[PDB]
Protein backbone atom coordinates (compact mmCIF):
# COMPACT_ATOMS: atom_id res chain seq x y z
CA UNK A 1 0.00 0.00 0.00
CA UNK A 2 3.00 1.90 -0.49
CA UNK A 3 2.86 5.47 -2.26
CA UNK A 4 5.33 6.33 -5.03
CA UNK A 5 6.19 9.80 -5.53
CA UNK A 6 8.26 10.77 -8.58
CA UNK A 7 11.62 12.80 -8.15
CA UNK A 8 11.40 16.36 -9.20
CA UNK A 9 14.89 17.89 -10.47
CA UNK A 10 14.10 22.12 -11.23
CA UNK A 11 16.76 23.31 -12.84
CA UNK A 12 16.99 26.71 -15.76
CA UNK A 13 19.44 26.48 -18.80
CA UNK A 14 20.06 29.31 -20.84
CA UNK A 15 21.60 27.62 -24.17
CA UNK A 16 21.14 30.12 -26.69
CA UNK A 17 23.46 32.58 -24.67
CA UNK A 18 26.07 30.57 -25.63
CA UNK A 19 25.21 31.13 -29.27
CA UNK A 20 24.76 34.62 -28.36
CA UNK A 21 25.71 37.29 -25.71
CA UNK A 22 22.22 38.03 -23.91
CA UNK A 23 21.30 41.08 -21.46
CA UNK A 24 18.10 39.47 -19.53
CA UNK A 25 16.43 41.51 -16.92
CA UNK A 26 17.69 39.98 -12.90
CA UNK A 27 14.18 39.39 -12.03
CA UNK A 28 12.79 37.56 -14.80
CA UNK A 29 13.09 34.02 -15.51
CA UNK A 30 15.32 32.96 -18.76
CA UNK B 1 -62.12 54.49 -16.97
CA UNK B 2 -58.78 53.57 -18.17
CA UNK B 3 -57.88 51.88 -21.41
CA UNK B 4 -54.20 51.23 -22.42
CA UNK B 5 -52.73 50.25 -26.05
CA UNK B 6 -49.54 50.06 -27.44
CA UNK B 7 -48.29 51.59 -30.71
CA UNK B 8 -46.46 49.83 -33.18
CA UNK B 9 -44.51 52.12 -35.05
CA UNK B 10 -41.58 52.68 -32.43
CA UNK B 11 -39.75 51.04 -29.28
CA UNK B 12 -38.49 52.59 -26.79
CA UNK B 13 -35.24 50.55 -26.15
CA UNK B 14 -34.06 50.61 -22.44
CA UNK B 15 -30.77 50.72 -21.71
CA UNK B 16 -28.82 49.94 -24.64
CA UNK B 17 -26.09 46.94 -24.32
CA UNK B 18 -22.73 48.08 -25.46
CA UNK B 19 -20.29 45.89 -26.38
CA UNK B 20 -16.63 46.16 -25.57
CA UNK B 21 -15.06 45.22 -28.61
CA UNK B 22 -17.21 47.39 -30.98
CA UNK B 23 -15.46 50.54 -29.42
CA UNK B 24 -12.10 52.34 -30.43
CA UNK B 25 -10.36 50.84 -27.40
CA UNK B 26 -10.66 47.91 -28.33
CA UNK B 27 -7.29 48.46 -30.50
CA UNK B 28 -5.25 49.43 -27.84
CA UNK B 29 -5.87 46.31 -25.64
CA UNK B 30 -5.54 42.56 -27.15
CA UNK B 31 -7.46 41.05 -24.37
CA UNK B 32 -7.34 36.95 -23.27
CA UNK B 33 -9.19 35.23 -20.89
CA UNK B 34 -7.42 33.59 -17.38
CA UNK B 35 -9.79 30.95 -16.61
CA UNK B 36 -8.54 31.79 -13.45
CA UNK B 37 -6.52 34.84 -12.01
CA UNK B 38 -6.80 35.73 -8.65
CA UNK B 39 -5.77 32.53 -7.25
CA UNK B 40 -2.37 33.63 -8.90
CA UNK B 41 -0.20 35.19 -5.94
CA UNK B 42 2.41 37.40 -8.90
CA UNK B 43 2.86 36.71 -12.17
CA UNK B 44 4.99 37.79 -15.24
CA UNK B 45 4.74 38.77 -18.67
CA UNK B 46 8.02 37.06 -20.37
CA UNK B 47 9.61 37.98 -24.24
CA UNK B 48 12.19 38.82 -26.05
CA UNK B 49 13.79 41.84 -28.27
CA UNK B 50 16.84 41.58 -30.16
CA UNK B 51 18.53 44.27 -31.03
CA UNK B 52 18.96 45.65 -34.42
CA UNK B 53 22.07 45.46 -36.46
CA UNK B 54 23.68 47.85 -39.27
CA UNK B 55 26.23 46.17 -41.20
CA UNK B 56 29.69 48.55 -41.40
CA UNK B 57 32.68 47.84 -43.42
CA UNK B 58 36.06 48.82 -42.27
CA UNK B 59 38.18 47.13 -40.11
CA UNK B 60 35.45 45.68 -37.39
CA UNK B 61 36.36 47.47 -33.79
CA UNK B 62 33.44 46.28 -32.08
CA UNK B 63 30.15 44.85 -32.33
CA UNK B 64 27.62 41.48 -31.20
CA UNK B 65 24.16 40.49 -31.56
CA UNK B 66 21.76 40.96 -28.65
CA UNK B 67 18.96 39.37 -26.89
CA UNK B 68 16.71 41.59 -23.92
CA UNK B 69 14.47 39.74 -21.79
CA UNK B 70 11.79 42.41 -20.53
CA UNK B 71 9.37 40.72 -17.56
CA UNK B 72 6.69 43.15 -16.42
CA UNK B 73 4.29 42.78 -13.62
CA UNK B 74 0.50 42.16 -13.97
CA UNK B 75 -1.39 44.69 -11.98
CA UNK B 76 -4.35 42.94 -10.30
CA UNK B 77 -7.78 44.86 -10.25
CA UNK B 78 -11.78 43.83 -10.53
CA UNK B 79 -14.96 45.35 -11.21
CA UNK B 80 -17.61 45.16 -8.40
CA UNK B 81 -21.80 45.10 -9.38
CA UNK B 82 -24.46 45.14 -6.64
CA UNK B 83 -27.30 43.16 -7.15
CA UNK B 84 -30.61 42.60 -5.21
CA UNK B 85 -33.90 40.81 -4.62
CA UNK B 86 -36.95 40.58 -1.88
CA UNK B 87 -38.44 37.94 -0.68
CA UNK B 88 -41.41 38.81 -2.81
CA UNK B 89 -39.98 37.43 -5.81
CA UNK B 90 -38.54 34.70 -4.50
CA UNK B 91 -41.04 32.57 -4.08
CA UNK B 92 -41.85 33.01 -7.56
CA UNK B 93 -38.78 32.07 -8.82
CA UNK B 94 -39.07 29.22 -6.30
CA UNK B 95 -41.33 26.71 -6.83
CA UNK B 96 -44.22 25.06 -4.30
CA UNK B 97 -44.22 26.08 -0.83
CA UNK B 98 -44.23 23.27 2.17
CA UNK C 1 -11.03 57.42 -45.32
CA UNK C 2 -13.76 55.06 -44.34
CA UNK C 3 -16.55 54.63 -41.97
CA UNK C 4 -17.67 50.82 -41.28
CA UNK C 5 -14.15 48.86 -39.64
CA UNK C 6 -14.09 45.69 -39.07
CA UNK C 7 -13.40 44.04 -35.31
CA UNK C 8 -12.39 41.16 -33.95
CA UNK C 9 -14.79 39.05 -32.13
CA UNK C 10 -13.41 36.13 -29.82
CA UNK C 11 -10.73 36.74 -27.25
CA UNK C 12 -7.59 35.10 -27.27
CA UNK C 13 -7.03 32.11 -25.11
CA UNK C 14 -4.32 30.24 -23.08
CA UNK C 15 -2.58 27.61 -23.23
CA UNK C 16 -0.45 25.33 -20.26
CA UNK C 17 3.17 25.37 -21.29
CA UNK C 18 5.36 23.27 -18.59
CA UNK C 19 4.41 22.70 -15.13
CA UNK C 20 5.57 20.54 -11.93
CA UNK C 21 5.46 16.69 -12.46
CA UNK C 22 3.74 15.57 -9.55
CA UNK C 23 2.50 12.28 -9.01
CA UNK C 24 1.71 8.78 -6.83
CA UNK C 25 0.70 5.37 -7.28
CA UNK C 26 -0.64 2.48 -5.28
CA UNK C 27 1.96 -0.75 -5.23
CA UNK C 28 2.21 -3.43 -11.41
CA UNK C 29 6.39 -2.94 -12.25
CA UNK C 30 8.35 -0.45 -10.83
CA UNK C 31 8.35 1.19 -14.11
CA UNK C 32 4.38 1.66 -14.60
CA UNK C 33 5.21 5.08 -12.61
CA UNK C 34 7.19 5.88 -15.53
CA UNK C 35 4.57 4.94 -17.75
CA UNK C 36 1.60 6.83 -15.88
CA UNK C 37 3.57 10.33 -16.46
CA UNK C 38 3.49 10.08 -20.49
CA UNK C 39 -0.17 8.93 -19.88
CA UNK C 40 -1.09 12.59 -17.47
CA UNK C 41 1.23 14.22 -20.28
CA UNK C 42 -0.37 13.11 -23.34
CA UNK C 43 -3.51 14.48 -21.61
CA UNK C 44 -2.47 17.85 -21.86
CA UNK C 45 -1.80 17.77 -25.27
Amino acid sequence: GSILSTIEVASHRRLFDFFARVRSDENSLY
Amino acid sequence: DVEFDALLGSYCNTLSLVRFLELGLSVACVCTKFPELAYMNEGRVQFEVHQPLIARDGPHPVEQPVHNYMTKVIDRRALNAAFSLATEAIALLTGEAL
Amino acid sequence: EDTEADVPVTYGEMVLNGANLVTALVMRSLDDVGRHLLEMQEEQL
